[PDB]
């Protein structure tokens, strides 16, 4: 067996003349804890082994899993039986039967990420699942693909347009419904964005966690220069022999070879030697 | 912590005035008449026209004549405002009924002017 | 149910407004950045009924906005614990039931009643019939139901409604 | 084993009379190409009208395909027609004074002029359709003004025939 009681969670009392007392755990210890029961209407303080004890909650409580193949999950319950528990999930609405003895008092907020991968140099994508040794990617098909982690990263475009087929200009974090494709009808917010694809977002969708993508055009709003020597051959430098440092297509800042000058030379007045 | 048997109410509502459902219903009706009235004006989103429309087809009263007249005689009796909104929103039929609702109601008025103030709501009701 | 309660706000002005028209924009400001909003103290707010007053806007060194302390009437609305709400029920799926009373997605489960009201997907509309098929709970009707059930859920609540006590159906 | 699926001069003629008196009103024309034979085609047919008229608005490509089409065709002299193998001494005529590269069709700079988009729907033309919309002369050709002028590709029945 084994005895795993954390402090603030509730326990009731199952046998011996103390029985139905339900109390606030403050302390744990091995096997025989003598644990210390905050009892409602009760000042004076009781002891209570771990046997005696049974992890019964009020109905409406905040709970989470320790272990089994329903752990990482929380949730709300509906009734606690003599040892049939149930409670559906915060992400999706999925009945859970657990035992009481694997529930536990928490008021953390449960996580239920995102960005952006390369599967290949041509080809974006956006992981759904963080698994152990793979990454669960869903790209622009609608079929999510499985990929070891040695992808690479691409910076995001957070300021790239989109147009749907009203012609109207979007970006990041907007809602747009899908109005057309195998998916119309739903909605989603924008976080990635390319030059005719956008991806989707909608938490109440339960498939891959609420990723999804979908066309930009069905949808509707809810230098050679650097590092060459050269001679400024026209203006008051003219004669002078520089290197690029910078160049854009009007101007260049050229380094002088005889002076300690880095002066902006007119690319029309520069010739490459 | 806060609950309704022992009417445990967080502190800070001594004053919590508490409207009945027709009386959220005529307030709602007079903000989009002013609404209606407000050019240039956005609308508001599906909540308010939402609660207005719960509000429209769940009324208990519908003339202010007689929101008045059960404030008027609820006030004289003890009451509570909590306790109050409860007995003239949740319209019950027979005093029993009335107990068995509110556990914050067991004892608190004699059954039988309880069935007296359910006859004159009950003849005060359209 | 419905309360009629004093809120506090902070309304943040940039200077573009601090015209002719400030404190109607002041109001305007309040009236966008309120409404749709709930919380897990003060309960989801319905709407300003009025504005007490407008406090004194002081200017924040460093910024150009002026943060003026709001204080308004709205009314508000949460769940309740050990209290009879009513309910609208809309269409009924092969698992639960979907309530809607204003923005609660309160539930039903079935452990929550004895087994004297039953689910059939024999009828085309999907409703919740016992064995003498009596009381009929479908999409748009008037029901009672218990809520003892409140949590928090990003400005949403989710709650679990109850059936046990007795004349909690149609009128 | 042949091919059975399936004027041109009169075509061709409307289609620069569409594109001079779109361009001579200030406005900019955003025709597009899917194929790399009918870019190539109206790329030619356009920088020898351009020469003919000798007027200096631009005419800009994009994308980094149709510039290796281009390099392509520039290359392989000997595949073309006979004007271009004849007149070839003269000037290379896949070596375009004309049409030049598009930076963004000049940064999508005001004033007439002439860009060719990547495809012919996909990126790279609906910027600049949404972007061009309810202008002066928005006239785009497909094979907010709209015209249709296509070009064959493949032989007719009467090709076939002969």
């Amino acid at each position: 067996r084994e005895h795993n009681f954390q402090p603030g969670d509730n326990v009731e009392v199952c046998e011996g003349e103390l029985i139905n007392l339900q109390g606030k755990i403050l302390s744990v210890d091995g096997n025989k804890i003598t644990i210390m029961p905050k009892h409602e209407d009760l000042k004076d303080m009781l002891e209570f082994p771990a046997q005696e004890l049974r992890k019964y909650f009020k109905m409406g409580d905040h709970v989470k899993v320790i272990a089994g193949r329903f752990e990482g999950d929380t949730g709300l319950i509906v009734r606690v039986e003599e040892n049939f528990v149930i409670l559906f999930s915060d992400l999706t609405m999925h009945e859970l039967k657990v035992l009481p003895r694997d529930l536990q008092l928490c008021s953390e907020t449960a996580s239920g990420w995102g960005e952006l991968v390369q599967l290949d140099p041509q080809t974006v994508g956006v992981i759904v699942r963080l698994e152990r040794e793979t990454f669960q990617v869903l790209n622009m098909y609608g079929k999510v693909v499985t990929v070891r982690h040695q992808v690479t990263r691409k910076k995001d475009n957070r300021f790239a347009v989109a147009l749907d087929s009203e012609q109207n200009n979007i970006h990041v974090k907007d809602i747009v419904k899908v109005i057309d494709g195998p998916h119309s009808g739903r909605e989603g917010e924008i976080r990635h964005l390319f030059r005719s694809f956008a991806f989707l977002h909608c938490k109440k969708l339960v498939e891959n966690g609420g990723m999804f993508v979908c066309k930009t055009r069905h949808l509707v709003l809810a230098n050679e220069l650097i590092g060459q020597t050269v001679r400024i051959s026209q203006g008051p430098y003219k004669g002078y022999i520089g290197v690029v440092k910078d160049a854009t297509e009007s101007t260049a800042r050229v380094e002088l070879h005889s002076t300690c000058q880095t002066i902006s030379v007119d690319r029309q007045r520069l010739t490459t030697v | 912590e806060e609950d309704a048997s022992q009417l445990i109410f967080p502190k800070e509502f001594e004053t919590a005035e508490t409207l009945l459902n027709s009386e959220v219903h005529m307030l709602l009706e007079h903000r989009k008449q002013q609404n209606e009235s407000a050019e240039d004006e956005q609308e508001l989103s599906e909540v308010f026209m939402k609660t207005l429309n719960y509000t429209a087809r769940f009324s208990r009263f519908k003339n202010r004549e007689t929101i008045a007249s059960v404030r008027s005689l609820l006030l004289q009796k003890k009451l509570h405002k909590f306790e109050l909104a409860c007995l003239a929103n949740l319209c019950p039929e027979t005093a029993e009924e009335s107990k068995a609702l509110i556990p914050s109601l067991e004892g608190r008025f004699e059954d039988e002017e309880l069935q007296q103030i359910l006859d004159d709501i009950q003849t005060k009701r359209s | 149910m419905f309360y009629h309660i004093s809120l506090e706000h902070e309304i943040l002005l940039h200077p573009r407004y601090f015209g002719p028209n400030l404190l109607n924009t002041v109001k305007q400001k309040l009236f966008t950045e309120v409404e749709g909003t709930c919380t897990g103290k003060y309960g989801f707010v319905i709407a300003v009924t009025t504005i007490d007053n407008i406090g004194a806007g002081v200017i924040q060194p460093g910024r150009g906005f002026v943060l003026y302390p709001v204080k308004y009437k709205a009314i508000v609305f949460r769940p309740f614990k050990g209290e009879v709400v009513d309910a609208v029920v809309t269409q009924v799926n092969k698992v639960g039931l979907f309530t809607e009373i204003g923005p609660m997605s309160c539930f039903i489960s079935r452990h929550s009643i004895p087994s004297e009201m039953e689910f059939d997907p024999n009828s085309n509309p999907p409703c919740y019939k016992t064995m003498d098929e009596d009381i009929v709970i479908q999409q748009d009707d008037e029901i009672r139901l218990k809520i003892v059930g409140t949590r928090v859920d990003k400005n949403d609540i989710f709650a679990i409604g109850s059936l046990m006590d007795d004349y909690l159906g149609l009128v | 084993i042949t091919e059975s699926t399936y004027s041109k001069r009169c075509r061709e003629r409307d289609f620069l009379k569409k594109v001079h008196e779109t361009v001579e009103r200030g406005g900019k024309v955003l025709i597009p190409v899917f194929a790399l034979g009918r870019a190539q085609e109206l790329c030619i047919l356009l920088e020898t009208f351009w020469e003919r008229m000798n007027l200096k608005v631009p005419i800009y490509f994009s994308t980094g395909l149709t510039e290796k089409a281009n390099h392509y065709y520039k290359l392989f002299i000997p595949w073309t027609n006979q004007k271009i193998r004849k007149t070839f001494v003269q000037r290379n005529m896949f070596e375009f004074k004309h049409i030049k590269a598009f930076d963004r069709a000049f940064a999508d700079n005001p004033g007439p002029m002439v860009v060719f988009a990547t495809p012919g729907h996909a990126g790279q033309s609906l910027q600049i359709f949404r972007k061009w919309a309810g202008n002066e002369k928005n006239m785009v050709i497909m094979p907010m003004q709209v015209e249709y002028m296509s070009f064959s590709a493949h032989a007719d029945a009467k090709g076939i025939m002969q």
